[PDB]
C-alpha cells in the first residue's frame, strides 16, 4: 500500500 | 482552550523549532488541534535547501489530469494518470496562457474563480512523487526523519508505506485540488511549501467531522452505500458555501512559500493550489493518535488501501488495555478537545 492523492 | 476551534498560526524561535514532537505537543497545549489544521511559520534563518535551481530534471512519474464533474457546490474529481514528465515540462505547462493563474486582487476573488471554473480546462497535478528536497544535514522539521512514534511501524515490522512513513512531493498548478479527506489511519500530516504560489486550505474541526460525513453521505448516497469510508477515495469536493448552507463549522487558511501546515487526527481538509508550486509532505503520530488509529473507519472497497497494525502501539503505550482491546471490548470514547499526553510539560 501507498498514500494516494485520489482515484477515478 | 481554543474554544472557537479556529485555525492558529505559530512563530517559533529557532530554540522552540528544533524539537519537532515537542513543538507539536506545545501547539496542542494551546488548543491548535481543535481546528484540525495549524500553520507554523519557521524562524527566518531556517532554510531546508540552499536553492531550487537544480530540480528541472526531476521526474514526475505519474502526473494526474484532474477531471471534475458537478454543480451547485458538489463535485466529484476523477484523477487520470498521464505520461511521466520532468519538472521543466510541468512548469512550462503550468505557466502557459492556458493553465496559468488568472488575474485577481483580493483572495476572495481567486476563491470565487476556483469554485466557478473547477470543472473547466482540467489541470495536471504532479502529485505523490517519492522524494525530498531537504538537504541531508537539516535536522529541524525534516519531513524525511521527524522522529515521531510512527517510526515504530518500520522499526518493528520493516514496513514502508510510501507517503505515510516516507516523503511525497507535490508539483501544483492553478486550480489543482485535493478533495475532502482525513489522513490514512487518521494520522497527522505535515506539509511544507518549498516554493511557488500559495496553497489554500479548508478544514473542519475533528469535533464536527462526523457531521461532515453525515452531510456528504446525504449528498452522495450512491457512493456511501458502496463504501462507508468513501471520502477516503479522495474524490469529493464540497464548496464552503455548501458547508455554510448546512451548518458545518469550518475555517480557511492560505499557506505561502516557506510555511508549514499541520493536520490533526480526524481533521477533514480540502484545498487548491494558486499556481505553479512545490510542496513536501508526510504523515506522523503522537501518543494521542493511537486511539484514533484504533477506531479509524477504513475503505474496504479498494485493494491494498493503507492499514497499519495497531498492535505494537497498544502493547507499548496502552498495556493496561491490550487484553480488553484484543477481546474487542475496548469502548474508549475519543475526546477531540484533549491535547496529547506529551503536552503535560507545557500545561504544568
Ligand atoms: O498538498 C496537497 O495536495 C494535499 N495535502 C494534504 O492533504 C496533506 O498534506 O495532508
Ligand atoms: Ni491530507
Ligand atoms: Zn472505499
Amino acid at each position: 500500500a501507498r498514500k494516494s492523492t485520489g482515484g477515478k | 482552550l481554543n474554544p472557537s476551534a479556529r485555525i492558529m498560526t505559530f512563530y517559533p524561535t529557532m530554540e522552540e523549532f528544533r524539537n519537532f514532537s515537542r513543538y507539536i505537543a506545545y501547539i496542542e497545549s494551546q488548543g491548535a488541534h481543535r481546528a484540525g489544521l495549524a500553520k507554523v511559520v519557521p524562524p527566518k534563518e531556517w532554510k531546508p535547501r540552499a536553492s531550487y535551481d537544480d530540480i528541472d530534471d526531476l521526474v514526475i512519474p505519474a502526473p494526474i489530469q484532474q477531471l471534475v464533474t458537478g454543480q451547485s457546490g458538489l463535485f466529484t474529481q476523477y484523477n487520470i494518470q498521464k505520461k511521466a514528465m520532468t519538472v521543466r515540462e510541468f512548469r512550462k505547462i503550468a505557466n502557459s496562457d492556458k493553465y496559468c493563474t488568472p488575474r485577481y486582487s483580493e483572495f476572495e476573488e481567486l476563491e470565487r474563480k476556483y469554485w466557478k471554473n473547477l470543472t473547466f480546462n482540467p489541470p495536471i497535478y504532479g502529485a505523490d512523487v517519492n522524494g525530498t528536497l531537504y538537504e541531508k544535514h537539516v535536522d529541524e522539521w525534516n519531513i524525511g526523519r521527524l522522529r515521531t512514534i510512527l517510526d515504530l511501524v518500520e522499526k518493528e515490522s520493516g514496513i514502508t508505506i510510501e507517503g505515510v512513513n516516507t516523503p511525497y512531493l507535490y508539483f501544483g498548478m492553478w486550480k489543482t485540488s485535493f478533495a475532502w479527506h482525513t489522513e490514512d489511519m487518521d494520522l497527522y500530516s505535515i506539509n511544507y511549501l518549498h516554493f511557488g504560489e500559495p496553497k489554500s486550505w479548508y478544514s473542519v474541526p475533528p469535533e464536527h467531522g462526523k457531521r461532515l460525513e453525515r452531510l456528504a453521505k446525504g449528498f452522495f448516497p450512491g457512493s456511501a452505500q458502496s463504501c462507508e469510508a468513501f471520502l477516503r477515495h479522495k474524490m469529493t469536493l464540497i464548496s464552503p458555501l455548501m458547508l455554510k448552507k448546512y451548518g458545518i463549522p469550518f475555517d480557511k487558511v492560505t499557506q505561502e512559500a516557506g510555511e508549514f501546515m499541520i493536520t490533526f487526527p480526524y481533521g477533514y481538509h480540502a484545498g487548491f493550489n494558486h499556481g505553479f508550486n512545490c510542496a513536501e509532505s508526510t504523515n506522523f503520530a503522537t501518543r494521542r493518535w493511537i486511539e484514533y488509529g484504533k477506531q479509524a473507519v477504513l475503505c474496504s472497497c479498494r485493494k491494498d488501501m493503507v492499514k497499519i497494525s495497531m498492535d505494537v502501539f497498544v502493547r507499548k503505550f496502552q498495556p493496561e488495555r491490550y487484553k480488553l482491546w484484543k477481546a474487542g471490548k475496548d469502548n474508549t470514547v475519543i475526546d477531540h478537545t484533549l491535547p496529547t499526553p506529551e503536552a503535560a510539560e507545557f500545561l504544568k
